[PDB]
Order: C-alpha cells, then sequence, then structure tokens
C-alpha cells in the first residue's frame, strides 16, 4: 500500500530521574536554603554559600550538613555506605 | 439543517495532493463560517479540529493550520471557548508527541480564561498537563520558570499549601542560573508566601525583611513586604530567634507607618 | 557471494504458509555455501521455526544437531547465544515438558565440546531455573554436584550466580543456617561484573540474616543494596525490600527519612507500601496517637509476615522511650501516673520501662 | 599516544571481525595485554579513551563477545581497583538491564494491540555514558506511536524516571513498496525520516525537507550528502559530479523510481569520521598547616570549599595532587588509619 513502510526500528534512549534532589535528607530543609544551623544564625558564611555537595553515590546533601555530620560518622545518610566526594556546584 | 461545508473537509484530505496554495483557501471560508449567530458557528470549528489530527494528512501543513487554528480562539467569546478546548485536547492526546508545541500553548490559553472566571482549582490543574520535563523539547528556562510560579500560586489561592510547596520546590531549582531579575524577585514573593501559608512564620520574615531592602521593586510594593514581616514576626514562636528579629524591625524607621506598631514595641520591651 | 544473500531474502519475503516447499528451496542454500557463513547459521534458524509450526517434532531436533557446529567459528558469540535463547524461551509457554526436555539432554552432548566453558555454564544455570518454578527439587542436587567442580581465582562472575541458585534454593526450605554460611562464601569475590539482578539475592537474604541474628545497621545497608538492584532490573520482588529497608531502618534508631533518597522517593506514595510511609512519619517526631491508629488499621499489611509482627514490640518501646527521655526534660518530680497518661499505658508498666 | 594505541588494540580485540577469535586464546591475548599494562606508569589517561571506545561498541551492538567484556572489565577491576572501573561496569549492567527490558516489552505486546514493526531499544543511562542529546529532530508520523506504547511500558515498570531519546545514535531497517523489486535498506533514523517524506510526493525542494525533519543544518547536509552517494536521489543534472555539487535549498530532489541495485541487503547506513595543579597545591598545603591532622575525606572537604569556588577542580587531579606531594615528604601518613594525613614540613 504505502511507498515506504518501515519493519524494524532499534532506538537508543536515556532514563534519567525526574527529580534530581528536592530535599537535603539531614537538615530536612530544602536545598536551595541555608542548612538550617546556618539559617537561624543569619550573619555570614552565606558568603561559602550553603552550595550541596554530590557523593559518589549523588545524594546531593547541603556541604554544611554533610561536612557536620563526617566529623564523627564516615557513612552517608542514606545508603549507609563510603561517603566519598564526587562534585560540588549547583 | 445546514450542514453543507462539512463534505468538502474530508474531500480535499483525499485530493492528489495538498500544497500551500490550498492552505490560504481555507482562511476565506474560516472567516465566514466564524461570523455566525447560534450553533451552526460551533459545528464548523468542532469537525475542523477532528478531521486535521487525523494521519491522513501530512505533519507539515497540519502543525501551521493547528496554531493558526488556536490564536483565533481567544477574540471567540469564551463561553464557546471553554467546551472546543477541552475537545481539542482529548482529540490531540492519542498522538502528543508530534504536536509538542501545540498543546502547551492551548492549555496556557485555558488557564488564563479559567483564572479569570475565578476557579482556582480546574485552572491549575490544566497547567499540570503540560509536560515541561518529560517532553523531547527542551523548553526555555525562563518559560519553566514561569510556569511553575503560575502552578505554585493558583494552589495558594485555592488553599492547598502541600501542592503549592511542591511546584514551587521545582521553580527553586531555575533561579540560581535564571538571568531574568524580574523573575528572581517573583519567585521570592511565592515563596514567602508560601512559607507563610506553611505555618512557617519565623522563615517567613527573614524572606520578607531581605525583600523589603530590593530597590527594584516600587516604593508601595516595599511597605507591603514590610507589613507582612511585621505580622509574620509577631506570630511566630517566642525565642532567641524571634526575639533578635524583633530588635531589627524596630530599628526600621517605616515600622512607625503601620497601625500595628504599637504591638510592636510592646513585643520589644518584653511587655 | 551476492547470491547467497538474495537467496535468503527471498524466501523470507514470502510468508509460505504452505509446508514442505522451502525445503526444496533450502537445498540450494547448503549448495551455495561453500565456506563457513553467517547466512547458513540464519538458514538453519528459519527453517527449525517454520518446521515447528507445524508439529513435525522428529524434524528439529536432527537439524538442531547440525546447528552447534555454527556455534564453533562460524559465526560470533553473541549470536549464537541469543538464537538459543530466543528458541527455548517461546516454546516453554506452549507446555509440552517432554519436547523441552528431551532438547536439553541431546544439547548438552556435543555443546560439552564446542564451547566448553560460558555457553555450557549459562544453558546450566537456565535448566536450573527451570527446576525451580517447578519445585522440582529431586533433580537440581545433580546439577549444582557439577558446578562444585568447576572453580579448583578470576573467576568470580560465574560463582556469584550459582552462590545466588544456592540462596533462592534453601530459602524456600527455611534453612537458615546453610544461608549464613552462604552469604558470607560469597562476601570473599570482589572482582565480579554481575547482572543486578543476582547482586540482588545474596544482598537481601543478608539482609534477612542481619535481622534475625539482631544486627540493625547492616541490614539496612544490604536492604537498601537489595531494593537498588531490584529496582534497575525486575520488578516484582522490588516493593519487598523497600518495606524491609524501612523497618531495617526503623530498628537502627531511625534518623533520616529512608524515603528522601531518589530510588525511594517515588515509591513512597505506592498502595502498597503506604502503610510503611505513614509509620515512619509518625516514629520520627515521636508521637504515640498517629503511631498506634496506623497499627489497628492495617491488620492485613504490617502484622501479616513475620519479619514485621515478631519486630513490632522491639518498636512502641523506642518510640516510646523517646517520648519519656524529651517528656521529662524539664520536670525535676513528676508525678508517674502522670507520665501514665501521656504514654497510654498502666501505672505498672511506666515502673517498668 | 601509546596507551591510546593500546587501547585501540583492546577495541579490535574485543569489537567484531569476520573471523572470531577462540574463547581460549582470546583470554590469553588479553592477559599479554594486563602484563604490560602494570608498567604503564599513567593509569587514569587509559579510562578515557576506553570509555568513549567501549561505548561505540555497544551501544551500536557491534561487539563481539560480551561474555569477553565482562572478564575483561572483571581482570581491571582487581588491576587498579573499584573507582577505576566504575564507570565502566554501569556500561556493562545497563547493556544486560535493557536486553531482559526488551524481553518483557515483547510478551506485554502481545497481550495488547499489537504493533506493525519490529521495536528494540537500548535504555542506556545518564550521567554515565559519553554521550548527550545534540541534534534536534522531528519524529517521523510512522515510528510514533511504537514509541507511545515503549514510554507506557516504561511508565508502568519504573515511576520517576523520563527518558530522553537519542535519534542521532538509533538505526533501523526500511522496507520498499513501489521499486522494481522488494528492497530491504538499513538506514539511521534521519535518512529514515527524509526518505518517508518522500511517501506521498515525488519531489521536494532542500528548505522543504529541513522545515518537515526540523534537522540542524550541518547533519542535514551529511546525510543529503551520503544519500546523494548512495544514487538513491538524483539530481536534475545527471552529468554533474556528486562531490563538487553545491547544495542550495532550491534544488528539487526527487526519489529515484528506477533505483535497480542488484544487491537486496543495501547498508546506507555507513559510520562516518598545569597552572591548576599549583593552585590545589598551594591550597592543600596551606590547609595542612591550619589543620596540623586531617583525614582524607575533609582534606577533600576543605580543598573543595576553599578554593572549587574558583574552577571546580576534578577529584582525581586532587588525588594525585596528594599524592606527589606525599612524594615531596610535604605531608606524611599516619600509621593506624589508613586516610590520615599529618602536614611534616
Ligand atoms: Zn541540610
Ligand atoms: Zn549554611
Ligand atoms: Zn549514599
Amino acid at each position: 500500500k504505502k511507498r515506504f513502510e518501515v519493519k524494524k526500528w532499534n532506538a537508543v534512549a536515556l532514563w534519567a530521574w525526574d527529580i534530581v534532589v528536592d530535599n537535603c535528607a539531614i537538615c530536612r530543609n530544602h536545598i536551595m536554603d541555608l542548612c538550617i544551623e546556618c539559617q537561624a544564625n543569619q550573619a555570614s558564611a552565606t558568603s561559602e554559600e550553603c552550595t550541596v555537595a554530590w557523593g559518589v553515590c549523588n545524594h546531593a546533601f547541603h556541604f554544611h550538613c554533610i561536612s557536620r555530620w563526617l566529623k564523627t560518622r564516615q557513612v552517608c545518610p542514606l545508603d549507609n555506605r563510603e561517603w566519598e566526594f564526587q562534585k560540588y556546584g549547583h | 439543517m445546514a450542514a453543507a461545508v462539512r463534505q468538502d473537509l474530508a474531500q480535499l484530505m483525499n485530493s492528489s495532493g495538498s500544497h500551500k496554495d490550498l492552505a490560504g483557501k481555507y482562511r476565506q471560508i474560516l472567516e465566514k463560517a466564524i461570523q455566525l449567530s447560534g450553533a451552526e458557528q460551533l459545528e464548523a470549528l468542532k469537525a475542523f479540529v477532528e478531521a486535521m489530527v487525523n494521519e491522513n494528512v501530512s505533519l507539515v501543513i497540519s502543525r501551521q493550520l493547528l496554531t493558526d487554528f488556536c490564536t483565533h480562539l481567544p477574540n471567540l467569546p469564551d463561553s464557546t471557548a471553554k467546551e472546543i478546548y477541552h475537545f481539542t485536547l482529548e482529540k490531540i492526546q492519542p498522538r502528543v508527541i508530534s504536536f509538542e508545541e501545540q498543546v502547551a500553548s492551548i492549555r496556557q490559553h485555558l488557564a488564563s480564561i479559567y483564572e479569570k472566571e475565578e476557579d482556582w482549582r480546574n485552572a491549575a490543574q490544566v497547567l499540570v498537563g503540560i509536560p515541561l520535563e518529560t517532553g523531547q523539547k527542551q523548553y526555555n528556562v525562563d518559560y519553566k520558570l514561569e510556569t511553575y510560579l503560575k502552578i505554585a500560586r493558583l494552589y495558594l489561592e485555592d488553599d492547598d499549601p502541600v501542592q503549592a510547596e511542591a511546584y514551587i520546590n521545582r521553580a527553586s531549582l531555575l533561579q540560581n542560573e535564571s538571568t531574568n531579575e524580574q523573575l528572581q524577585i517573583h519567585y521570592k514573593v511565592c515563596y514567602a508566601r508560601v512559607l507563610d501559608y506553611r505555618r512557617k512564620f519565623i522563615e517567613a520574615a527573614q524572606r520578607y525583611n531581605e525583600l523589603s531592602y530590593k530597590t527594584i521593586v516600587h516604593e508601595s510594593e516595599r511597605l507591603e513586604a514590610l507589613k507582612h514581616a511585621l505580622h509574620c514576626t509577631i506570630l511566630a514562636s517566642a525565642g532567641q530567634q524571634r526575639s533578635r528579629m524583633l530588635a531589627t524591625l524596630f530599628k526600621d524607621e517605616r515600622c512607625q507607618q503601620l497601625a500595628a506598631y504599637g504591638i510592636l514595641e510592646k513585643m520589644y520591651l518584653d511587655r | 557471494n551476492v547470491d547467497l544473500e538474495n537467496q535468503y531474502y527471498n524466501s523470507k519475503a514470502l510468508k509460505e504458509d504452505d509446508p514442505k516447499a522451502a525445503l526444496s528451496s533450502f537445498q540450494k542454500v547448503l549448495e551455495l555455501e561453500g565456506e563457513k557463513g553467517e547466512w547458513g547459521f540464519k538458514a538453519l534458524k528459519q527453517m527449525i521455526k517454520i518446521n515447528f509450526k507445524l508439529t513435525n517434532f522428529p524434524e528439529m531436533m536432527n537439524r538442531y544437531k547440525q546447528l552447534l557446529t555454527y556455534i564453533r567459528s562460524a559465526v560470533t558469540r553473541n549470536y549464537s547465544e541469543k538464537s538459543i535463547n530466543s528458541i527455548l524461551d517461546y516454546i516453554s509457554t506452549s507446555k509440552q515438558m517432554d519436547l523441552l526436555q528431551e532438547f536439553y539432554e541431546t544439547t548438552l552432548e556435543a555443546l560439552k565440546d564446542a564451547k566448553n566453558d560460558r555457553l555450557w555454564f549459562k544453558t546450566n544455570t537456565k535448566l536450573g531455573k527451570l527446576y525451580l518454578e517447578r519445585e522440582e527439587y529431586g533433580k537440581l542436587q545433580k546439577i549444582l554436584r557439577q558446578l562444585h567442580q568447576s572453580c579448583q581465582l578470576k573467576k568470580g562472575t560465574q560463582l556469584l550466580e550459582i552462590y545466588a541458585l544456592e540462596i533462592q534454593m534453601y530459602t524456600a526450605q527455611k534453612n537458615n543456617k546453610k544461608l549464613k554460611a552462604l552469604y558470607e562464601q560469597s562476601l570473599h569475590i570482589k572482582s565480579a561484573i554481575p547482572h543486578p539482578l543476582i547482586m540482588g539475592v545474596i544482598r537481601e537474604c543478608g539482609g534477612k540474616m542481619h535481622l534475625r541474628e539482631g544486627e540493625f545497621e547492616k541490614a539496612h545497608t544490604d536492604f537498601f543494596e537489595a531494593f537498588k538492584n531490584y529496582d534497575e532490573s525486575g520488578s516484582p520482588r522490588r516493593t519487598t525490600c523497600l518495606k524491609y529497608l524501612v523497618l531495617a531502618n526503623m530498628l537502627m534508631k531511625s534518623g533520616i527519612n529512608p524515603f528522601d533518597s531518589q530510588e525511594a522517593k517515588p515509591y513512597k506514595n505506592d498502595p502498597e507500601i503506604l502503610a510503611m510511609t505513614n509509620l515512619v512519619s509518625a516514629y520520627q517526631n515521636n508521637d504515640i496517637t498517629e503511631f498506634e491508629k496506623i497499627l489497628k488499621t492495617n491488620h492485613s499489611n504490617i502484622m501479616d509476615d513475620p519479619f514485621i509482627r515478631e519486630h513490632i514490640e522491639e518498636l512502641l518501646r523506642n518510640i516510646r522511650t523517646q517520648v519519656l527521655i524529651k517528656l521529662i526534660k524539664p520536670y525535676t518530680r513528676i508525678h508517674i501516673p502522670f507520665i501514665s497518661k501521656e504514654l497510654n499505658i498502666d501505672v505498672a508498666d511506666v515502673e517498668s520501662l | 599516544k601509546s596507551p591510546e594505541l593500546l587501547a585501540r588494540y583492546c577495541d579490535s580485540l574485543l569489537k567484531k571481525s569476520s573471523k572470531n577469535p577462540e574463547e581460549a586464546e582470546l583470554e590469553d591475548t588479553l592477559n599479554q595485554v594486563m602484563v604490560v599494562f602494570k608498567y604503564i606508569e599513567d593509569k587514569d589517561v587509559f579510562q578515557k579513551f576506553y570509555a568513549k571506545m567501549l561505548a561505540k561498541r555497544l551501544v551500536h551492538q557491534n561487539s563481539a563477545s560480551d561474555d569477553a567484556e565482562a572478564s575483561m572489565i572483571s581482570k581491571l577491576k582487581q588491576a587498579c581497583g573499584f573507582e577505576y572501573t566504575s564507570k565502566l561496569q554501569r556500561m556493562f549492567q545497563d547493556i544486560g538491564v535493557s536486553k531482559d527490558l526488551n524481553e518483557q516489552f515483547k510478551k506485554h505486546l502481545t497481550n495488547s494491540e499489537p504493533l506493525d514493526l519490529d521495536f528494540s531499544i537500548q535504555v542506556l543511562s545518564s550521567g554515565s555514558w559519553p554521550f548527550q542529546q545534540s541534534c534536534t529532530f522531528a519524529l517521523p508520523s510512522e515510528l510514533e506511536r511504537s514509541y507511545q506504547r515503549f514510554t507506557a511500558f516504561y511508565a508502568s515498570r519504573h515511576s520517576g524516571r523520563k527518558l530522553t531519546w537519542l535519534y542521532q545514535l538509533s538505526k533501523g531497517e526500511l522496507v520498499t513498496n513501489c521499486f522494481k523489486n522488494r528492497y530491504t535498506l538499513q538506514a539511521s533514523t534521519f535518512q529514515m525520516a527524509i526518505l518517508l517524506q518522500y511517501n506521498t510526493e515525488d519531489a521536494y525542494t532542500v528548505q522543504q525537507l529541513t522545515d518537515s525533519t526540523q534537522i540542524k543544518m550541518d547533519i542535514l547536509a551529511q546525510v543529503l550528502q551520503i544519500l546523494l552517494k548512495s544514487k538513491l536521489l538524483v539530481l536534475e543534472d545527471e552529468n554533474a559530479n556528486v562531490d563538487e555539487v553545491e547544495l542550495k535549498p532550491d534544488t528539487l530532489i526527487k526519489l529515484y523510481l528506477g533505483y535497480k541495485n542488484k544487491k537486496l541487503r543495501v547498508n546506507i547506513n555507513v559510520p562516518m569520521k598545569e597552572d591548576r595543579k599549583l593552585l590545589i597545591q598551594a591550597a592543600i598545603v596551606r590547609i595542612m598547616k591550619m589543620r596540623k591532622v586531617l583525614k582524607h575525606q575533609q582534606l577533600l572537604g576543605e580543598v573543595l570549599t576553599q578554593l572549587s569556588s574558583r574552577f571546580k577542580p576534578r577529584v582525581p587531579v586532587i588525588k594525585k595532587c596528594i599524592d606527589i606531594l606525599i612524594e615531596k615528604e610535604y605531608l606524611e601518613r599516619v600509621d593506624g588509619e589508613k586516610d590520615t594525613y599529618s602536614y611534616l614540613a
């Protein structure tokens, strides 16, 4: 019937999470806020700016929260494996 | 019964070839059918969007004709516009990936007439249907930011803070790299309102206080931010955090202009 | 030659519902195929497929013995493996166990010398999977006996497949003692590249064994790994290791919401996991009124499996303890009956706590 | 360049040719490659060109002996470590997962209304593959329904995941029903769309094809050039040499009705084609002087705080900086803790 008919298609795709990150699971605050401890004490430090820190597992906590957590424990809060910095920035 | 037009709609679909010359002929016929009194007007437009989404029409004149069809709806009275808008979205639904641009424009138009009629719940639902992430087309960042704020604002006026917070969370991922200064100001106004709605009064007070120092906004809007900051600080939870903010508000000279300043000065002096 | 491609393409171009007509048209193909070629492999596959449709059972097994002469060097290993995997798969849906059973014994005879190490390994492992779903625990043991004399590293990947098979086998037998030994037996291998479903059975049993033993900080990470791998590949058991991950997180003294990672957030509103996500939100930010109400409502989703009903007594006590600690923080002298009201327990049990 | 050459050797070895080496000798030559591999002083660079070579090998299904691929990465993992082969392990697992995914999708198709074409897709993964969506493309009307179907299958199975299709790396097969005989050609998605545009009419201009497929100028020009090389699209002036013909958006290219190529398996889808280190060292030594004893993770965090705000350095570069500073006897490891540094000036 049709002049040209397609019989086989071999596509390639890329799956990604719909929400990259929506909450810092340490202070329970949102990613763009000032990490709770650095929220109440609104003076400086925000200069350093609570830029998020991405681990190897790509979990993306606040840098203040993850650094404060790393002082005693060396395990990621969620997957409970070794924590290793991989990325830093927005 | 006067339906002597619908027959040639299907007849032209099965012609020898569709070109640009025939596309312009539809304008003349459409321009007279629109200029009609009653139900006879509705039938012509209803079948126009039915016989166009068909596979028999190539997607080279169909896309151009669909956006031209939708651009003539705002001139049409909104009572009929609501009915036709729902129908075309249902007919495009089987094949959405092809018309990933016409759907967005139609839902924006439908939401605009819904909000003007004071229906916040239904207007918000329409704007959700727009695929802004799960689509093949990459939209502009300012477009996604603007749409998210509209959804959050409509949910706030619906008194549904849980849904409004979710969409303002999606909008806060694009502020840092966005370049529209007005859009950044507009986001913080909606974010502060969301925090106030969620009964996070002390956090909203900080945002309102910072927003009150913006030289971009007008003087009248600057005082409105200060008024909301004063009310939120008073309504917040007493403690070390709230007491520190109370001292900051007392230093402000503009705080004396409000009728709720006497209460502010008593709570400042531990009265 | 170009003629070989044209001859093969003509046969598939015709639907040829009439049988025995293509057979004379493949004698041409074999004569035209002088050297070893990939087109010969495809020709044999098609005639087996066509003949199989109109029964005639004694035909496929004769051509199949000719077929393993192509896996040697005629074609690649991906193509040959895919052909075998596809053929054995879609014929099992039609039941017909006897025809499939006679095939496995005959293929093993010649495949044992054509492709020795890897293809025979995966065919044997697939055969073991058939025995498990039909629950025939009377002949799977001899297969594992053969696999016993296969290692004696550099063979870590193959070792994980059989170890996972044994764990899935003994799990149905409720053999907890052998499960602990098996889980440690697989922990030594650390240079393998397994499918993300093999590392979803040894990891799940590791979390389960930790739960029974009494460790709650090791079950949390094991169940997270089991859920992560089950989520990527597969489906059914995904919403069982997430529920166990939640339980293994509340028994660990909680902290950090389990439904905040990227993997677990989409399933937080699942109709099956709605009971558990409400439980965590009540456990953290301790409040007894909402926590008990959830337990009372759901007798069909929480107090059913032994892994939650047995560990529900360790809970309902950690939350009461944490409520007690926070309540008595500002007081210096507090009545015990007052504590009883705030904990919804009688006076006698408050003193014991 | 020698590492690159060794890796291209690896590529041949595993890829695919007319002759397939036996599984016994395939690992034998792989062992020899690992004999020289440990002699290589720099290991980081080898993974750089091995990632893109492997990705092209697997995404096109051009790999030979995928079992040998698993053992190859298995040998690498125990050689340098997990971190060195973590990215490549993701690539192999994505192929295995998607192969299982295809089998379930076919079963789902039978229980519902079947499609009209044999559809297979490799899902891959975002963040681990060098590929990225770079060319805009309009989905053909014939390849849309199946598209939507698969999306549904990927929405009921996996929730919260969004697909980003890569039409640049997607191939396919197209049958013909108007030639002298029944042909079956193989072409990419772009060529398939261009050739399916001619389904309803005879001749189109270049602009009429650009505005119908929404492909960008350079890729569209290259695709038209290769299609003209296959003499499938014939220009008005036959005697003009195709290579030197200058293409403009006014030529009326028409489908060659009288195509009479002898081969019925025409394959027209043939492939084409220092200062910062000193800054990191200075930051590390300053942080070590400020904090006399530190852990590796805390040192990494401090370096990211002080210095990464400027140019966002890569973590392996910082690790190499730590190693070279250790060699310069600027900071020493402490016994009893594997990851602990003390500033020994
Ligand atoms: Zn935080
Ligand atoms: Zn902070
Ligand atoms: Zn983690």
